[PDB]
């Protein structure tokens, strides 16, 4: 293996915030200047550290609750909720005490299948999600039935709708390519006279034969749309409370690790359903040369025979299958390599309905949740999150990872990187193959930092990996350099 | 080259309005309700944009098919041999004698076929239920009529009919018992 | 041809000073679209900063005698206490009343099977379908019911759609189209001499043959399908015109929220949630 | 020397809208010896569809007609027929020196993105073949609107010029009146004040 | 003759932009001892011809100017303006587009003549529909309000079994628009008993 393992790098430390105003706390942090790659040291040595303060400066956190203030949570409750026969403040401390319940849901009620996935934020730049940040187990006053075939629906107070926008494509191509080659060239040659004689012969062939396949189906099924309404959103207690602790001032930490438990976003509109896709290649291949001569002389007398024959055959194979969305079952009798027989393909559609996954999403970044019926201080709080998340764009793109080889995708995965392999290649860099030559994809580097005024300039090489190597495929897809103004 | 085109019209239905005492719908008797009591050419005109001019008097109700199939097929074929040959020999003498022949000749063949076909389907259906409905003009219908499908499909007929034909009374006959009515 | 990358014009001049958030926004216009694969524009077709407003904030007007529900919107006082919840998103109308004072408003409480879908926006650029922009479940106190005969069950209609139809009409076409081709040709020649002579003794002779033969073999197939099927499945749904639609509550609430100057940056996230048109009549099924 | 070929390359692109999730991906499913799909699982969409429909057909009414009890409607129902026609003026596909082959084109917000017909690709629509029927030549696509008139004798005007392409080899010339005119503003300003 | 063995060369571009023009191909020829002996004088085409443009020239819409504002609407306390269509769209020229009439509110300048029911001896429900005095507390909802039934002692006997209504009965009761060919709204009450 060419391997050198790569240990994991924070900076030095920030220096100290000052001591905020609210928290009674300050805060220093490190940023990333390596990832660990290659089994290197597994680092994540503290990030961010936090200590205490004497405070000298006012506060004014308390916003206040015309509601009802729930007991564990802090939450505000409208004092209509209370007494409803259902748990408002998450820690059911609105239905404490009360004289009589009056229930709303007549009927009982199923939530929409999956409909609390899409509560939590996404880490827009790696697709993952994380914990949650809206609460789609709260109804206000709710139970206003909705029906999807004949199952009744209580929608979230924060989902505008779930609704089953219900479409298939299906997608086939099956391209075939055959091309054989066949040669032969004989000579046979003969002389006597009455004493002398000769007999000569060559006999040959030069032959080729070769074939490809390449079979591509794809199904984008979706059983659902989602909308998330464009304000009042009641938030989720263990975000909300994170949100709370989190510095006036700007330390990049304490945001950091706010997007690193939260996400960097919040899902306002989806489509849900499932892919399936397959994707076969094959290419084949035979080959052979055969030689054959004799040559006889004679005045006394000598003889010469030789034959040469030799027969090549290759075939390489890959194949890809990829299931989004379903149950378990009919996703492994998808997941198998052979192409399915429609009734697999029936019952794992009829499964995607109660378990959807993302096709296409909305998003909108997670400070536009950061209102002020919600928080203290927010404007700031708002501010300082856009300032983080430009920053933190910049820390967990994958950009910094060094290159895979075998056309290896490199994802920075916390403060790791693993090079995910491609089929037909195998160890932690993707080198372990059989094969001569993979194209290899052109992968930028990290964009440089924004220079000077009067339209600020920033600069990408595709130099992280070269796009041509070992006959390379396509340089990358984005803008090389770009620009934008102060003003 | 064949074509096929089939239409039926079946009327499992067929019903009268009375003439008198009619009972209105509830979006529009608050349409009714909400008019000016002055005219208005743009106000009392969105009345049959919404509601239309005319109701039923008379109708029957039913389902209705068309089909039109249409096939073309086209064949050629070509079969050839050939043969040609010519020889020609020559003898000289004087003692010095020469003796000599030469010959030419070719074969040729040819083979070729060619094969093209189109078809052609459309189909309407009206009235009916959809998995029914569905099975029948699904059908590409080379042969005609499936009366299996037809008869499926007649029998969903009965249970949701469409509109086949009708006679109208024009929507202001109706407008009777709302407050200032005549007006 | 060339990838065209995008480019900004100049900005605008700014809009009225908006009274409620106390801030002026002007507009970017984009002077060149990019276009065959060139890059996008970067950065924002808006911005906005701080002024001092001559025009105020405009306020809420009251329900007066009608029942507030808690988004803002008003409705009938018939309504409290229906049995049904006549208050888009969460009701208010249906919060503590008593069980003697409750009623079976209807029957059934069971709509279309995907009526929702007729309230939505749509974008006729994008030819998208958009959010919920009619409220299509508001029930008006009235228990309207058909008993379709598509699907053989009861359905209950809110009061303010013109009509709801289960009447199929199922539309199919096809059409198929292929050749076959095939060619066979071969070809042979052969030459051929002798010559012999005797001259005085001494004598020779000599004889050849050559010959060419020439195969080829020729294929194409062409099939092309064609199949574009509809189906109709409630063949008309009918929306009201605007003075008896009922709208969305978050649609409403955006509404409201409009600054009532024009700002063309708070008028586009409207477009873009809620589309550029309403549905006021069309065809459900399937294709 | 012998030498011989083959390419056979089958393509299928099924698609649905409406119907049950399992019904879809079952009548989508392509049965290569029955292309067109199967009678029973068609006839199961079919069913399906009556319980999970979609809207196939509509009829538009615009959407600044819906503006209604709000602070400001009268005023905010003008602004927002503003703001669709500047929407329109922003996302009109106009902005977009067209595609060739037949293919339309789409703003994705900055950006022009082709849909490029049946079996043909590349950005500008470049590469590949067509498949049906097709009229030749290169059809007329419309320069977008120049900018409004200001008011002369109480109406506006304005002028597009047909010249993007311009109708050429045959193609059909764009389609739409080369002129528009229309009543002034006044009645905003004046009457809402 | 193996037609085939001349070439599969374009269509030359429709002879028509629209109404019903027609477009040709024709075979690269060359008379060679296979045309004479093979047959293809006698039994291949020369040229092969076919409609294009089927599709009628396209007819944009033109509107008139707006009329003046109406007689202002003291119960409605809106103003109307009105316009006509010079020439409807069709065969896929471009839509009319703008709106054909246009609201504005209004100071009125008269007050309200309107009369309320008063209906003698029928039953007034909270809709203000006066049904048949048969109809209260006759166990079916009657108003659609449920008014007639708000509340009762026993009720007078419903037809005893359930049963369903007639197919499609409603369509019975929508009304039809003669100039559009269509069905528009419920005009008649095909649930009521
Ligand atoms: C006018 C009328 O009453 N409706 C007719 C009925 O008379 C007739 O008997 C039936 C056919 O049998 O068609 C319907
Ligand atoms: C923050 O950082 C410095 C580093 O020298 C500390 O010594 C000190 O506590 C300061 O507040
Ligand atoms: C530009 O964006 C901010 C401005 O300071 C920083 O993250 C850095 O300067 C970047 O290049
Ligand atoms: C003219 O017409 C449309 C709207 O009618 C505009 O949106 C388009 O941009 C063009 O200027
Ligand atoms: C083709 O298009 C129209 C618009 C005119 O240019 C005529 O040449 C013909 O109908
Ligand atoms: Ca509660």
């Amino acid at each position: 293996v060419t391997l050198m393992p790569i240990d994991c790098e924070l900076s030095s430390w920030s220096s100290w915030t000052t001591c905020d105003p609210c928290q009674k706390k300050r805060y220093r942090y490190a940023y990333l200047l390596q990832p660990s790659q290659f089994h290197g040291e597994p680092c994540n040595f503290s990030d961010k550290e936090v200590e205490d303060c004497v405070t000298n400066r006012p506060c004014r956190s308390q916003v206040r609750c015309e509601g009802f203030v729930c007991a564990q949570t802090g939450r505000c409750v409208n004092r209509r909720l209370l007494c409803n026969g259902d748990n408002d403040c998450g820690d059911q401390s609105d239905e404490a005490n009360c004289r009589r319940i009056y229930k709303k849901c007549q009927h009982e009620m199923d939530q929409y299948w999956g409909i609390g996935s899409l509560a939590s934020g996404i880490n827009l730049f790696t697709n993952s999600f994380e914990g949650p940040v809206l609460d789609h187990r709260y109804y206000a006053g709710g139970c206003s039935p909705h029906y999807i075939l004949n199952t009744r629906f209580r929608k979230p107070y924060n989902v505008e709708s779930y609704t089953p926008q219900t479409q298939g494509k299906y997608e086939f191509i099956l391209k075939e390519y055959e091309s054989y080659s066949d040669f032969e060239r004989n000579v046979t040659e003969k002389m006597a006279s009455k004493d002398r004689g000769k007999h000569y012969i060559r006999r040959t062939k030069r032959f080729s034969h070769t074939k490809s396949v390449f079979l591509h189906a794809r199904s984008d099924l979706e059983v659902a749309h989602y909308k998330l309404k464009p304000r009042s959103l009641m938030l989720h207690y263990e975000f909300l409370q994170r949100v709370k602790r989190l510095p006036l001032e700007y330390s990049y930490g304490e945001y950091r690790d706010l997007f690193r438990d939260f996400g960097t976003h919040y899902i306002t509109e989806a489509v849900l359903g499932g892919i399936y896709e397959y994707t076969l290649v094959m290419n084949k291949e035979a080959m052979e040369r055969g030689d054959y001569t004799l040559n006889n002389v004679h005045a006394r007398g000598i003889l010469n025979e030789i034959k040469d024959r030799n027969k090549r055959d290759t075939m390489v194979e890959d194949l890809v299958v990829l299931v989004r969305g379903g149950a378990s079952e009919h996703i492994t009798t998808l997941a198998y390599q052979e192409l399915p027989t429609a009734d697999l393909m029936q019952e794992w559609g009829d499964a995607v309905q109660y378990n959807p996954a993302i096709i296409k999403v909305k998003v909108e970044p997670l400070y536009e949740l950061v209102t002020a019926t919600d928080f203290a201080y927010s404007s700031t709080v708002r501010q300082n999150m856009k300032q983080a998340l430009e920053e933190f764009q910049k820390e967990v793109s994958s950009c910094h990872c060094a290159p895979c080889q075998g056309n290896g995708v490199p994802v920075l995965k916390g403060s790791r990187c693993d090079c995910i392999c491609p089929v037909g290649s195998q160890g932690l860099a993707c080198e372990v193959s059989y094969r001569k030559n993979t194209p290899i994809d052109g992968k930028w580097n990290c964009w440089s930092n924004w220079s000077s005024c009067s339209g600020r300039r920033k600069t990408r090489q595709r130099q992280c990996n070269n796009p041509p190597p070992q006959n390379g495929g396509s340089p990358c897809s984005g803008p090389a350099s770009e620009t934008l103004d102060c003003s | 080259s064949s074509f096929i085109r089939i239409h039926k019209v079946m009327k499992v239905l067929n019903f009268t309005t009375k003439a008198k005492d009619l009972h209105l719908s509830d979006v529009f008797l608050k349409a009714l309700n909400h008019l000016p009591l002055e005219y208005n050419s743009a106000l009392y005109s969105r009345i049959f944009d919404d509601f239309g001019t005319h109701y039923f008097t008379s109708g029957s109700l039913g389902g209705v098919y068309d089909l039109l199939y249409q096939f073309s097929s086209e064949e050629l074929k070509n079969s050839g041999l050939t043969e040609e040959e010519a020889k020609h020999c020559v003898r000289i003498e004087t003692t010095k004698v020469e003796h000599r022949c030469t010959t030419n000749k070719l074969s040729e063949k040819h083979e070729g076929s060619f094969i093209q076909g189109a078809e052609k389907s459309i189909s309407l259906i009206r009235g009916g239920r959809s998995e029914y409905g569905a099975a029948l003009a699904w059908e590409k219908g080379s042969s005609g009529l499936e009366e299996k499908t037809f008869s499926e499909w007649l029998e969903s007929v009965k249970e949701n009919p469409a509109v086949i034909d009708f006679e109208l009374a024009p929507i202001v006959d109706l407008v009777r018992n709302i407050p200032c009515a005549v007006t | 041809s060339s990838p065209v990358n995008c480019q900004w014009d100049f900005y605008a001049p700014w809009s009225e000073c908006n009274g409620c958030t106390k801030t002026q926004t002007r507009r970017r216009s984009v002077a060149v679209y990019g276009q065959y694969g060139g890059q996008p524009c970067v950065g924002n077709a808006f911005e906005t900063q701080s002024c001092e407003p001559t025009r105020g904030c405009p306020t809420e007007e009251g329900c007066g005698e009608r029942f507030r529900c808690f988004s803002g919107q008003c409705i009938s006082k018939s309504l409290v206490c229906n049995g049904d919840s006549d208050c888009d998103e969460d009701s208010a109308d249906e919060d503590r009343c008593e069980d003697s004072e409750r009623r079976p408003s209807c029957d059934i409480d069971k709509p279309p099977p995907n009526i929702e879908l007729t309230g939505n926006g749509y974008n006729e650029l994008t030819g998208q379908f958009r959010n919920r922009v009619i409220n299509t479940k508001s029930f008006g106190g009235q228990c309207r019911k058909v008993f379709s005969g598509d699907g053989k069950d009861f359905y209950r209609l809110s009061g303010n759609v013109l009509s709801y139809t289960f009447q199929v009409k199922i539309n199919n076409d096809f059409n198929y189209e292929f050749y076959n081709s095939t060619w066979s040709y071969v070809k042979h020649t052969s030459t051929e001499h002798t010559s012999s002579s005797r001259k005085r003794r001494s004598s020779s002779s000599s004889s050849r043959s050559y010959t060419s033969h020439t195969n080829e073999i020729h294929k194409g197939k062409s099939y092309q399908l064609l199949v574009v099927e509809n189906t109709v499945e409630v063949a008309q749904f009918i929306n009201n015109n605007p003075e008896f639609l009922q709208l969305a509550e978050p649609f409403w609430k955006e509404l409201s929220h409009l600054p009532s100057l024009y700002d063309y940056s708070a008028y586009r996230r409207l477009i873009d949630q809620y589309g550029t048109h309403y549905l006021q009549s069309g065809s459900l099924g399937g294709e | 020397a012998a030498s011989g070929t083959q390419n056979n390359v089958l393509r299928g692109e099924p698609f649905i809208r409406g119907g049950g999730a399992g019904f879809i991906s079952g009548l989508s499913y392509l049965e290569l010896d029955n292309p067109a799909g199967n009678k029973r699982r068609y006839s199961a969409w079919a069913e399906s569809v009556t319980n999970l429909p979609q809207v196939i057909k509509q009829k538009l009414t615009p959407l600044y007609e819906l503006v209604k009890e709000v602070p400001c409607a009268s005023v905010k129902k003008l602004y927002l027929k503003w703001a669709l026609e500047e929407y329109l003026d922003e996302f009109d596909p106009c902005h977009c020196r067209p595609c060739q082959n037949g293919g339309l084109a789409t703003v994705e917000g900055t950006h022009c993105l082709c849909h490029c017909k049946p079996y043909t690709f590349g950005a500008a629509c470049e590469q590949g073949v067509l498949v049906g029927n097709q009229a030749g030549g290169v059809d007329g696509g419309w320069s977008c609107w120049s900018s409004w008139s200001p008011c002369v004798q109480g109406k506006k005007t304005r002028s597009r010029e047909c010249n993007n392409p311009p109708p050429s080899g045959g193609g059909r010339s764009c389609v739409g009146e080369t002129t528009e005119s229309t009543q002034c503003e006044d009645e905003e300003l004046e009457h809402l004040r | 003759c193996f037609c085939d063995h001349y070439a599969w060369t374009q269509w030359t571009s429709c002879s028509k932009t629209c109404n019903s023009g027609t477009q040709s191909r024709h075979r690269q020829i060359v008379v060679d001892k296979y045309y004479q002996e093979n047959f293809c004088e006698q039994i291949c085409s020369k040229q092969e011809t076919r409609e294009c443009n089927w599709q009628r020239c396209p007819i944009n819409c033109l509107l008139g100017d707006f009329g003046p504002w109406s007689d202002c609407d003291p119960c409605i306390e809106k103003q109307s303006k009105v316009r006509s269509v010079l020439r409807p769209s069709q065969f896929g020229g471009q839509p009319c587009t703008a709106p054909l009439v246009a609201f504005q509110p209004c100071i009125p300048s008269k007050l309200c003549k309107i009369e309320e029911a008063d209906c003698k001896n029928k039953f007034r429900c909270d809709s203000g529909r006066c049904i048949a005095r048969k109809l209260e507390c006759n166990g079916e909802n009657d108003c659609g309000d449920n008014s007639d039934e708000r509340d009762c002692g026993r009720t007078k006997a419903v037809c005893t079994r359930k049963y369903n209504p007639i197919p499609s009965v409603q369509l019975m009761g929508n009304g039809f628009h003669f100039l559009a060919g269509e069905p528009r709204g419920e005009v008649l009450d095909n649930s009521f008993t």
